[PDB]
């Protein structure tokens, strides 16, 4: 008699009912782990906000699209975040 | 030699060792079950170059009929590097890991009849007891023990 | 007993090429397959010796009807050159002796061996193989075309 | 609806779009505050978010909550216990997680992880003699690891190797019956010390009669003069032993068994194995073959002074009689079928790894079913051997399929790991999925698949299911190709290889970045790799003679790069200083007599001037370097030589009679 496991992979699938947990004042703590991550919220929004304002060329966009091959929004961070100049942004992908 | 805890990303060539010394072969979902529900019990013997050499992939039975108790999956080791007290040391670490997580009242595995050196093993050695002889067991056709040890004596021995 | 590494071991299916290639150069006439399945079914019966952890020796036997008695013939001992009174003989031909003993329903046993080697004799007649029998002739290709028949008594 | 949002939580764990689960379990959490399973992603994502400090006072505002509750099970806060103090030693708050774990130790079921936890702090914490305490408490709990015995040698601080070695002599006093405490010694000491200690090693491993003690005694072979003493030992062992049976004649012992000689001589043949020299190796194997003709391991060996010589069908016939002795174990039978296929034989193989599998199959289904990545792709390998490429192709694609079922197994466990309350593995199994495509064995099919597909392009002739003679005759094999060589370049780039492959694979493409920056990924690594060095050849050869077609953004990069990492010089005499700085190095030797006859064609009589040279002073001379040197004769990369190549493989036999591609035809 030799299963090979069969049946101890089923009871991981089953259905069952978690437990519950009596609430006592969590709100003081995550008061300021809301106000930590607002703070964080706030940094990785002004990353975006600050580099917004990027002008876009197509050609010199395509012509890297051409020769290196991924996706347009990763091609558009790291040409957004090469101030628009075609040349050390090359460098720092060739790198 | 080398005897360490389970990591998970090593555990994924030890399945290559199965496949290379043991004819029981299993699925990978079960290794992948195994490393993460009780990663404590099950161990790897390596050499200096990294390769895996040995092994013994272990489990805790859950029966709530009776006591919690453990259950000897598999043990492994390359016939190229036998003969050198690994199969010993790995079966006493993964028993004083029992002993010392979950309190294993005693451990249990199924062997085959044909093999010698195995048998004399788990035999005289390491002191395992033949408490019931299951007919057709393994593929080939082969009657296998199922062999039992006591670890009372080892509780009260890691107890102090 | 201890410091010795010697221990016998059961013909199973996987070893018969491991004993098929210790009795091919052990005594130098070979027989055809049919003993080799004769040497099987036997059980307990026919078993060889490890010294070591590495084969050496062997010892197979037969069950045997004739000359009004229940006879039994060991067929064949199994041993090499360089290990002479170093763990073959003496402790496992007093194991076929004792499971002969711990049967210990049957008669006799004997043996067949060459006129050349007198060392083998003087070893049998260690433990009390007397010499009955001078057969003329028995072997077929060998120098020593004679043979000696030795043989114990049980009851 | 929850079932909705568990399910959007779990695939955007699944496409690895972090910040948006955070959002969406933030609405979980704004809609109930009371589930772990939203704690637990809470830990999962700032491990893999890097964010530790403020993570230990937000584990310990959730231990504060589970403390309480009547109805509670210890296993779970104690590995929680444990993962936070995993979490605080990588945070590098140091003394915040000694202090925890020194507070909380006593709240625990699990000795081992908090004792690596105060071992690993007090290393870190510059505290001396309390660590080596706690590491002669490891040593008493396990008396074999490198990492305890390595991290006590560096707290202790020995000052001299004789009080570096008092550690393992007392470690062989108290504890004789561990393995690595008489191993660890031969590893630094050097003189008479070290033949001592090592004399009196392999006495012992010869006496009780341990075969592996020379695959040990492999770890140390790269210095000259232990190999040279450990040979003239053994030497005089056995020229002793033959005369008054015994080790030597100056002490007075109980006498041996006679195994031990034939033990000693298989230990010397394998040790002439290693050095090379396979006449002496036979001479003392014929008697150990006399000696007993039944013992396994002494035929395998028989097989592999055979196989690191040319011959390896010789190999295959003694080592399928060493295999046929006994029928039962894995071990011997899988090695005979990887000798069967490196011995050109395919159909013998099948039908020697077909007996111990199940018989309701044919054999490769049946270890294709139980994923045996090993026999599929030595195959592959060797199906490459015979010359064609289909079969070889399709069992890439289908090792590369069950790769891609083992990075997607995933999906089912993780509500029983909600359900459950284990993290350190859990993240280490998030951590390792995200990896996975490292392991060497898809390198090792991915190099042979790659160098197919390149072979097949430079010269041309219910889900998917794969036959090769419509699957490996794609009308462009290398799209493809950069598909499945892209994880291997993303994932992993500490080996050369990969970006070398990448180069031939972007060679046949024409896309320059990618060339250059492949270039400079091979090159940040090693810069005298010859393989590596043509590659540079071939580059600045096509800049040199194709800088026209090309637009006028890649010219003014392209030519800063050269400017950067190459200056201004021609192939000719750059190859010159190449072939000066290796005048000894046999392969780098081939790999300068290459390029001399492709920069031009009429230097072809300085070719076999330059790849002829046979002398003792050659640095990495072995039959690999003389079979490769023959086989690039003959691959018309070089010449059409059939004028010099017959005297050559007539010297080279000469120094090595027992290989087959040297033998006369
Ligand atoms: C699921 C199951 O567990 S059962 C079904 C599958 N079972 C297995 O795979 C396990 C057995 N299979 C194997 O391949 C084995 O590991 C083997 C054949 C390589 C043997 O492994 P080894 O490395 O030799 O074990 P180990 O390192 O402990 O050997 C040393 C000790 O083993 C003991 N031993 C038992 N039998 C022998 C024997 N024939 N010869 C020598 N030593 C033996 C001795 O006590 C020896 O100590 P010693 O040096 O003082 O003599
Ligand atoms: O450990 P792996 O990476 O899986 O491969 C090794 C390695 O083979 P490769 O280096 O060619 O991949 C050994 O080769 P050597 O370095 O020892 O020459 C070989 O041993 P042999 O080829 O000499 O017989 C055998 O190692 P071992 O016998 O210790 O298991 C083998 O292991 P695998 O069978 O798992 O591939």
């Amino acid at each position: 008699k030799h299963d090979s496991g069969a049946a101890d992979l089923e009871r991981v699938t089953d259905y069952a009912e978690e437990k519950e947990i009596q609430s006592s004042n969590l709100e003081t703590a995550m008061s300021v782990i809301g106000d930590r991550r607002s703070r964080e919220q706030k940094a990785k929004q002004e990353r975006e906000k600050e580099l917004a304002k990027v002008t876009i060329k197509k050609e010199d966009l395509e012509l890297i699209m051409t020769e290196m091959e991924i996706s347009r929004a990763a091609a558009e961070r790291s040409l957004r975040e090469h101030m628009g100049n075609v040349v050390e942004a090359l460098i720092a992908l060739t790198n | 030699m080398n005897i360490r805890n389970a990591r998970p990303e090593d555990l994924m060539n030890m399945q290559h060792c199965n496949l290379l010394c043991l004819p029981e072969n299993y699925q990978m979902k079960y290794y992948f079950y195994h490393g993460l529900s009780w990663p404590q019990l099950s161990y790897i013997a390596e050499d200096e170059n990294g390769k895996i050499v040995g092994y013994v992939l272990a489990k805790m039975e859950e029966d709530p009929d009776d006591v919690p108790h453990g259950h000897i999956t598999s043990l492994a080791v390359k016939r190229s590097h036998r003969r050198l007290g690994l199969a010993q040391k790995l079966m006493d670490q993964a028993s004083r890991a029992m002993i010392e997580n979950f309190n294993a009242k005693y451990v249990s595995l199924h062997v085959r009849k044909s093999n010698r050196a195995a048998l004399h093993l788990y035999s005289n050695t390491l002191n395992f007891q033949i408490s019931e002889v299951e007919p057709k067991y393994y593929a080939d056709g082969e009657d296998a023990y199922a062999m039992k040890r006591d670890l009372t004596q080892m509780a009260d021995e890691l107890r102090r | 007993m201890k410091g010795s590494r010697i221990e016998l071991g059961d013909v199973t299916p996987h070893n018969i090429k491991q004993l098929k290639r210790l009795n091919q150069v052990i005594f130098p006439v070979s027989y055809n397959d049919k003993f080799y399945k004769d040497v099987l079914e036997v059980g307990e019966l026919a078993k060889l010796a490890y010294f070591n952890d590495i084969a050496v020796g062997a010892v197979c036997c037969r069950v045997d009807h004739s000359q009004n008695q229940k006879r039994l013939y060991i067929m064949t001992l199994g041993c090499l050159a360089p290990y002479r009174r170093l763990g073959i003989g003496t402790k496992m031909l007093n194991h076929v002796l004792n499971i002969c003993e711990k049967d210990g329903t049957f008669d006799n046993i004997y043996l067949h061996v060459q006129i050349s080697n007198e060392s083998a004799i003087d070893f049998y007649r260690k433990f009390g193989f007397e010499i009955i029998e001078t057969k003329k002739n028995y072997y077929k290709r060998i120098e020593p075309a004679d043979a000696h028949v030795l043989q114990k008594n049980l009851k | 609806n929850l079932q909705i949002l568990r399910d959007l939580s779990l695939l955007q764990i699944q496409m690895r779009d972090l910040e948006g689960y955070r959002e969406t379990r933030y609405q979980l959490l704004q809609l109930r505050p009371a589930q772990r399973a939203s704690w637990i992603g809470y830990a999962i994502a700032y491990h893999l978010l890097e964010d530790y400090e403020m993570a230990a006072k937000i584990l310990e505002e959730f231990r504060k909550t589970q403390q309480t509750s009547p109805d509670k099970v210890d296993y779970e806060y104690s590995e929680l216990l444990l993962y936070q103090n995993q979490v605080l030693r990588e945070a590098g708050l140091y003394r915040e997680a000694l202090e925890h774990l020194c507070t909380y130790e006593k709240q625990i079921c699990d000795k081992l992880a908090v004792e690596e936890t105060k071992g690993e702090l007090l290393l870190q914490l510059c505290r001396l003699e309390d660590a080596a305490d706690v590491y002669r408490g490891l040593q008493e709990r396990n008396p074999e690891n490198w990492a305890y015995y390595k991290g006590l040698e560096k707290a202790l601080k020995p000052a001299n190797m004789l009080e570096r070695l008092k550690i393992y002599e007392e470690a062989w006093t108290k504890y004789p019956r561990g393995l690595v405490p008489r191993r660890l010694p031969l590893n630094f000491l050097s003189g008479e010390k070290f033949k001592e200690c090592l004399d009196k090693f392999l006495r012992m491993n010869f006496s009780k009669g341990c075969p592996p003690v020379f695959n040990t005694l492999r770890s140390l072979y790269k210095d000259k003069e232990k190999v040279a003493i450990i040979e003239e030992l053994v030497v005089g062992y056995e020229t002793s032993l033959k005369s008054c049976r015994l080790f030597n004649p100056n002490d007075d012992g109980k006498e041996e068994p006679p195994t031990t000689l034939l033990w000693v001589q298989y230990y010397l043949a394998q040790h002439y194995d290693k050095i090379g020299q396979p006449s002496i190796a036979l001479e003392y194997i014929n008697t150990a073959i006399e000696s007993t003709p039944t013992l396994i391991e002494l035929f395998l060996v028989k097989a592999k002074i055979y196989k690191h010589a040319g011959n390896i069908k010789e190999a295959a016939r003694w080592m399928d009689e060493a295999q046929a002795l006994d029928t039962a174990d894995r071990f011997i039978n899988s090695k005979c079928a990887k000798y069967m296929l490196k011995a050109n034989l395919i159909k013998e193989a099948e039908e020697m790894c077909s007996k111990f599998t199940r018989e309701g199959t044919s054999a490769v289904e049946n270890l294709n079913e139980m994923q045996c990545m090993w026999f599929q792709t030595e195959c592959a390998q060797a199906y490459k051997a015979m010359n064609k490429f289909g079969e070889a192709l399709k069992k890439c694609h289908e090792i590369e399929r069950h790769f891609i079922e083992i990075t997607d197994d995933q999906f089912d466990f993780h509500t029983y790991c909600m359900r459950k309350i284990t993290l350190r593995s859990y993240v280490d199994l998030l951590k390792l999925e995200d990896v996975l495509r490292q392991h060497p064995f898809y390198f090792k099919a991915a190099r042979i698949a790659i160098e197919i597909y390149l072979k097949l392009h430079d010269n041309p002739l219910p889900k998917e299911e794969l036959i090769p003679e419509k699957l490996a005759k794609v009308e462009t094999p290398l799209e493809e190709a950069i598909k499945f060589l892209t994880p291997l370049k993303n994932l992993v780039k500490n080996k050369i290889e990969t970006h070398l492959f990448a180069f031939e694979i972007y060679f046949r493409k024409e896309k320059f970045l990618l060339m250059l920056q492949s270039v400079k990924r091979a090159f940040a690594i090693d810069s005298s790799h010859p393989w590596l060095h043509e590659c540079m050849i071939r580059l600045f050869n096509t800049a040199v003679c194709e800088s026209k077609d090309l637009s006028d953004t890649v010219r003014t990069v392209l030519k800063q790069e050269m400017n950067r990492l190459f200056g201004a010089t021609n192939p000719k005499n750059f190859n010159e200083t190449f072939l000066k700085r290796n005048s000894d190095s046999l392969p780098h030797r081939l790999s300068a007599a290459k390029m001399v006859y492709y920069l031009d064609p009429s230097s072809q009589k300085r070719a076999i001037e330059l790849a002829t040279t046979l002398d003792e002073s050659l640095t990495n001379r072995n039959l690999q370097t003389c079979m490769e040197v023959l086989e690039a004769l003959y691959d018309g990369s070089l010449g059409d030589c059939k004028e010099a190549a017959e005297i050559y493989r007539a010297n080279c036999h000469k120094l090595f009679p027992y290989a087959l591609a040297f033998m006369p035809p």
